[PDB]
This record gives C-alpha cells, structure tokens and sequence, in this order.
C-alpha cells in the first residue's frame, strides 16, 4: 500500500515532510506523478487535522513535524483548516501533466489545493449536452 | 516442542532426576513418528550419566486455544515395563493425557495436581 | 560472449526487422481545442498549462515582494486582483495581492 | 487524421446523460433478471424421473472467506465460505454435438458490467435474456437432468451434509508460479443460507478471497449416487412445493442460540 | 457505551455481509451465554464444559493480558500461576463449551499487553484461584492498575526496552541503564508516530455498531 521509496523509510517521510511543506506554502506543486499520488493522501489527512482543530495538541504535534517552516503553522489553522470547513474531502486536486523533456522521461503531474487564489487549471471538460447523441440520449430520459 | 538439546525439567521423585547433577540435560530421542515432541509424548532423558524414557507433560511452545502454555518444559519418567520410575508428580498435569492416543493412566494415576 | 563465427547480415537484418523490435505507433493522439495543438487522451494541453504557470510565477513573485520576508506566510486568506479590479468588504481579512496586468480573459 | 480513435462508454456522455445512463442500465438488469426468475412458469423443457447413473448440473459461487464452526460436539471446525451469485443456465448442447458419452449445460454467474465488454459476448445474452456473466464454465448433465436454458440455478441445489467438488484457479505468485487451475474433492457441506445462497463447505479452497470457483456433485466412487435423496434436476423456488428455512443446518452441527454444549 | 472489540471490523475486502451474519450469531449467542465487559488486566474466572472429563465443569482464574480476533472468531487470554506454574489460556468467546463467564475481578492494567508479566516477577503474576468477587462501581471506570511490574535478568523472551514495543509497565530504570535504553531507541522510527498511512478510524464504524447490538436486544 506503499511506493518503496527514499534510501530509508524516514527519507521518504523527510521526503514527503519536504513535499508536504512546500504545497502548504505554494498551494500549487509540480511534481512526478507516483510522488503526487503518493503525498495526495498525507495532504487530505492533514487538512482533516486542522478541521479536529487549532486547540488540538496532537495536531500540533503532527503540523510541527510535517512542516518544515513554522509559520506555515497557523496558516494551516487559520487558513487550509477554515478554507475546507464546507469540504468533506476531496481537498486535494492532481492531475497528469505531459512527461519532462529532461532526457530521462519522468511522469510529470501537479498537485494543487483547491479554494486557492492560484488561477484555475485547464481542467477537462465533459461533452456537452447539446451535442447529437446527448440529445438523442435527451429524448430517451423525456419518454421514459 | 521438545527437540534436539531443549534443556528440560525432570518432574519425578526418581533417584536420578532428584539428586541434584551438574551437566544440563540434553534430551536424546523423541518417540514419536514425527521429530516434534509435545505433552504427552514418550521421549529419551539423559540424566546422572544414564537414559532413561521420560512423558512430556508440559512445554513452553505456543499451543491450541483453550489450553494453558506451560513455562516450563515438564518431564515424567517411565521404566521399561511401562511403570512410572517415580511414584509421584509435583508439577500440574493436563488431564488432557487420559483421552490422548497411549497409555497415559499410570502417569496419571502417579499425578497429584490437574489443572 | 561471442558466437563461434561472425554473425551474418542476413540472419542480422531478420532480427532487427521483426516485428517485434519496430517501433509502434499510437492511435490515442488528440486535439486540444483551448490551445489549438495536439495532446493525448490521457494528457492534458501544455500550450494553455504553460501560460497558467508562467501566470502564476508572476503571481508568485508579487508575493514575494509584499511578503518582504522569509518565514512570513501569513495565517489569513489570499487573494489575487488585477488593474481595473479594486479591493472589496469581501476581501478584508484577506492578503491581497495587486497585479499591474488587468484580469486575465482565461482567469476568472 | 482519417485514422481510427480510442474511445470508452464514457467519452461522450454528458454528467446528465452519464446519471441517466446508469440509471437505464439498472432498469434493465432489474427487468431481465425478474423475467427469468420463474422458469417453470415459461416453458419448461420436461422434466424426467431420477434413474441410476444420472448427473446433475453445477453451480459456480464466489469464495467470501472463511470463519469458524462449531458442531453439537463441542468441536471447532473452520469452514469456507461459498456464495452463488446470480446462476443461470445459459447454452445446452446436445449429447451427440458436445460428447457421444454424455452431454452438457453452460452455467454462468457473477453478472459483470456491460460497458467495458465485446458486443459479441452482449448480443449472446441479449437472446439469454439475462445480464453478462463473469465465467462461462460447462457441466456434464445426462438428458433426463436437462434444464432448459435461462433457469436461476440457487445454492439449495446443494444440501448439508453432501460431500462436494470444488475447482478453481490458484493463487497466482509470478515469476519465482501459481494461476493453475486445481481441484479439491470430498469436501462436506456444514450449512447452507438459502437468503443469501452461502454454502458452508469444511475444508479450503483454493484461490483468494472473492474469487469465483465451480461447484459440483463430488464425482468420488462412494457417493455415485447422492442426487437420488436431493432435488434430482435441481432445486426450483418457483415451484414451491415446500419453503425452505433460511439457513439450513448439518444434523451434528450446533446452531447458535442453543444451550452452551456440555459434555456429559 | 463499551463496545466489544471483536464486534469492530478491521479495514479489508472482506464482504461486509459476512461481518452481519457473524454478528447475529454473536448477539444471538450471547443471549445463551452472557460475555461480561472486561479489559486487560482484569481478573476472571470462565466456567467451560471438559470434554476430556465426563460430565464435569470447571472454573479457571487469571488475569486478562491480551485479547485477540474478531466476530464470532475472538478470544481472550487470561493469565495465572497454579503451583507455581505460569499457565496462559486463550478462551474464544463464543465458543460452545464455555458455559459462564464470571468477570471475579474488573480492572486494567497499565498495557493493553500483559505478556511483559513473564518477564516480570511471579507475584504480579500470582492471582488466587480462589479469590472471591471484588466489589464494582457501574458508573465509573473500570480501576486501573498502576503498579510497575519489577522484571527479571535482563534476558527476556522479547526486547521490550524498544520503543516499538514502548511498554509502560515495566521498571526498566531498576533493570536498564539510561545508554540501554538509547541503544534501544535506535529503532524509534519517530516518522511512524508522524505517519497518517497507518491511521484507520473505526469511531463511525463504532458508534454505528451500538445501536445495532442494542436493537438486537
Ligand atoms: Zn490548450
């Protein structure tokens, strides 16, 4: 259930602590795809954190660990935390972005916090309705 | 599990396993088909320089459930003619010998405690 | 390891011909309709990807400046406005950020 | 490009027609699977008196687990557990078409989607009637056990106490292996829960957890004829000639809520 | 509201119908035979029917040290020492054979494991057979058992100084220098206390369960 990742289990952790620290501060990351995939989820987590609450000390614990840069601390409580109250999850928005021409070809995908004041991603765009099946398909939901 | 070596305790008033030796025992043969041996099972003591058959009455090996793991490895002694060497047992025993597959009443029948 | 006689052409151009050694081609290429250029699929467009980051470097770097700082994220919510676009009641107790260039068509 | 482009179901469909979709595709398993619930009620093929050297039909069920049981004897026995999961009878093929010795039944369960299927496989089960189903597997049935095709096949085909056969694909562990298909015989029926169709089955099976296994009539010499004392085709629930329990139960078996077993 | 941890199911693929059939067999059982609230630590004493024996019952007392398995499938083990014999005896709880359970003394201990009590020396060990029934509060706690345990020669059956084990229980002052204890703490793994891939949340799961039971009723 875990990328085998880091020259050690803590590298991975350090790792994603440096991963982690930098999306809180930027709100918006481009990284490898599996390492995107792989923080998404500590990400969620640490939102639902701030959600338990700023009084909470184990949060505290946890939000002083993971982020490198203290100052990032409060923002997380007093911005992500109020930010996601409406939220139940899904906080966390990556998507794939084409490969790096780097010569060694990694997957590329960016992981971004939704609610930010960053510009809107091209995100991808159902066919509308309007078009010849969806009406078509528009005419079978009306008889039935 | 008694096995190869496996420092055991001698349960029984025998002459050779009360007398106090300095060499810790190293149990011999295991008389079963398979080389496990478990409560219940006759097995070969050398004690005070000579072979004697013992009966495994306990052992520290993890066993089923409903059933209490020993924290020591018990041992009775059992002459040739299948008499008990000692004519008593001071360790608890598992009545569970009485059902198991041999002749387990002597033993039993030399057995103060039964938990 | 070297086979006890040199290799021939012939027995050497079928190997590299097969089938199996060619390269593929890909049937899963798409057009992207916001930037006009080929994508994939499965893959976003990078012509429309690039302008939201080269944006949002711009963004950034006004950051930076307001922030003055290092270690200064502030504990409030952000907020980006452009030329022609002034700060609102909404935006109090939100870090505003001011851009000379007026609001993006694509942003909104 | 005048060159061919991937697609999936989901494409073109809008977020409002996509709801809509599914929404038909229920509708349609709901309809279909209602339609063939009562097979004595659409045409049954005749049914034949039991005579000996008869075979019945299998059934396939899907492998939930296994827990822990207990018998009147106070004895522990671990046991699997087996569902059967929306089984029909599909495709009969003659005696002589299939094999001169005997004939056979198609049997298929654990309905799958149909987006992500040939429509070779969709316009088959489109004549069925019924909703794809994930195996196909064949079964030695004599004439005179012959079920016409599209019959809900139900885990009370099977009684407690009735030794069974059980083959499966193993457990697959690559390069090292496994994912061979592999059979295991003689294993008893503890309990059978007709509202869920669960067979209790003493012993292991092999493959994973939520992996579909055939079941059949255990082909051992002793019990050549064990179908004589069961539903000789098969079990029907339409006929209803008398409602099974819920759950079925081995005579030495100890169900639960009964008195605390003490061995006296 | 004490909710039995075998009722909890653990986070897999398994069919969440089976955990509803295991259920009903457990509460219905549980009508038969009543399973008392108890924690680690606590002193019981479980009558079973022998089977080796004919016709006869028996009591067994020991300290709770450590509970295991789910659904229908759980145990419990309780630990004692008879004629200076340390015996541990895991009960599942719905079997058949056990005809009471008598919870003789309710409390905990200050690890949800007591294994550590081989370690430790026999009197912590050591519980009367005999002893009758203390007396207990129904609205409270169950007492919590403060006591360290003092342990024997510094071999041990496991490395229990290790911060992955993390006992608190034990008095490895007495037994164990400060350096011990570093060399030790050389497998803290302190990023596994920090890691939210090893968190599964069963308080919805929990609370769900309740009134489920107690429809049961
Ligand atoms: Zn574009």
């Amino acid at each position: 259930v875990y990328r085998r990742l880091g020259l050690g289990p803590e590298s991975r952790i350090h790792l994603l602590r440096n991963l982690l620290t930098g999306l809180v501060r930027h709100e918006r990351i481009e990284a490898t795809w599996a390492r995107a995939d792989e923080m998404r989820g500590y990400a969620e987590k640490l939102i639902d954190y701030g959600k338990l609450g700023d009084t909470n000390e184990r949060a505290m614990r946890m939000a002083d660990f993971w982020l490198t840069e203290k100052d990032l601390i409060p923002k997380l409580f007093k911005v992500l935390a109020p930010r996601f109250q409406g939220q139940n999850g899904n906080y966390t928005r990556m998507l794939q972005i084409p490969n790096r021409k780097e010569q060694d070809r990694a997957k590329m995908a960016v992981i971004e916090y939704k609610g930010n004041y960053l510009p809107p991603l091209p995100l991808p765009h159902r066919d509308s309705n309007l078009t010849l099946l969806n009406q078509l398909l528009l005419g079978l939901q009306q008889d039935l | 599990a008694v096995q190869k070596m496996t420092r055991v305790r001698v349960v029984d008033n025998s002459a050779l396993g009360s007398t106090p030796y300095h060499r810790p025992p190293r149990c011999i043969h295991v008389y079963n088909k398979s080389g496990v041996g478990k409560v219940g099972d006759q097995i070969l003591l050398a004690i005070r320089g000579q072979k004697k058959k013992a009966l495994i009455v306990g052992h520290r090996m993890p066993g089923s459930r409903m059933t209490p793991k020993f924290d020591s490895n018990n041992v009775v002694l059992i002459e040739d003619n299948g008499n008990p060497v000692g004519t008593r047992i001071k360790i608890p025993i598992p009545t569970s010998l009485r059902r198991r597959e041999g002749e387990y009443s002597k033993v039993l029948a030399i057995a103060q405690n039964f938990v | 390891a070297a086979p006890k006689n040199r290799r021939t052409i012939e027995v050497n151009r079928c190997r590299r011909r097969n089938p199996q050694k060619l390269i593929k081609i890909k049937n899963n290429i798409d057009i992207c309709p916001e930037c006009g250029h080929l994508k994939q699929k499965h893959v976003l467009c990078g012509y429309c990807y690039e302008k939201v980051r080269q944006e949002t470097t711009k963004i950034r770097q006004q950051i930076g400046a307001q922030e003055g700082g290092p270690f200064r994220a502030p504990s409030v919510e952000t907020m980006v406005l452009y030329t022609g676009e002034k700060p609102s009641e909404k935006d109090q107790g939100k870090r505003i950020v001011e851009r000379n260039i007026k609001r993006p068509s694509w942003f909104t | 490009l005048h060159s061919k482009s991937s697609t999936w179901w989901d494409e073109h469909l809008s977020e409002e027609n996509l709801s809509f979709v599914k929404q038909l595709v229920s509708d349609e398993n709901k309809t279909q699977l209602t339609s063939k619930l009562n097979p004595l009620k659409d045409e049954p093929w005749p049914l034949h008196p039991w005579e000996p050297g008869s075979f019945r039909v299998g059934l396939i069920a899907l492998k939930l687990g296994m827990m822990p049981l207990w018998t009147k004897d106070g004895q522990k026995h671990a046991v699997t557990l087996l569902q059967v999961q929306d089984c029909h009878v599909l495709k009969y093929t003659p005696k002589e078409d299939h094999n001169g010795k005997i004939a056979a039944l198609t049997v298929g369960g654990k309905t799958v989607s149909r987006f992500y299927k040939p429509d070779s496989r969709l316009e088959f089960y489109r004549d069925l009637g019924l909703p794809p189903k994930q195996i196909h597997k064949i079964f030695h049935v004599t004439d005179n056990a012959v079920i016409k095709p599209g019959t809900p096949l139900y885990a009370a085909h099977f009684r407690p106490g009735q030794y069974v056969d059980v083959t499966a694909k193993t457990i697959g562990k690559g390069f090292q292996m496994g994912n061979q298909n592999r059979t295991v015989y003689g294993l008893k029926v503890w309990r059978v829960n007709t509202k869920h169709n669960i067979i209790y089955v003493n012993g292991s099976v092999p493959g994973h957890k939520n992996c579909l296994v055939k079941i059949k009539d255990s082909t051992l010499p002793a019990y050549k004829d064990s179908c004589k004392n069961l539903p000789f085709p098969t079990y029907f629930p339409d006929g209803d000639e008398e409602e099974l329990p819920e759950d079925l139960f081995d005579e030495s078996v100890w169900q639960p809520s009964e008195p605390s077993i003490t061995f006296a | 509201r004490f909710l039995s941890p075998e009722f909890i199911p653990p986070r897999g693929r398994t069919n969440p119908l089976k955990f509803k059939i295991e259920r009903k067999d457990m509460l219905d059982r549980r009508k038969v035979l009543p399973i008392p609230e108890f924690y680690v630590g606590s002193i019981l004493r479980v009558t079973t029917a022998d089977p080796y024996a004919s016709g006869k019952t028996s009591q067994f007392l020991g300290i709770c040290i450590k509970r295991s398995g789910n659904g229908l499938g759980a145990t419990f083990t309780l630990r004692n020492t008879i004629e200076g014999q340390g015996v541990e005896i895991c009960f599942e709880l719905y079997n058949p054979r056990i005809q009471e359970i008598q919870v003789v003394k309710l409390e905990k201990r200050l690890d949800d494991n007591l294994l550590y009590l081989r370690d430790a020396l026999p009197e912590y060990s050591t519980f009367d057979v005999n002893m009758k029934p203390v007396p207990q509060e129904a609205c409270q706690e169950v007492p919590v058992n403060k006591l360290k345990v003092k342990m024997k020669p510094k071999p041990w059956s496991k490395r229990w100084e290790r911060p992955n084990f993390n006992i608190k229980g034990i008095r490895f002052d007495l037994a164990l220098t400060e350096e011990q204890m570093k060399e030790a703490q050389k497998w803290n793994k302190p990023w596994i206390e920090f890691d939210m891939m090893r968190e599964y949340d069963t308080s919805k799961i929990e609370a769900a369960l309740w009134e489920e039971i107690e429809a049961s009723k």
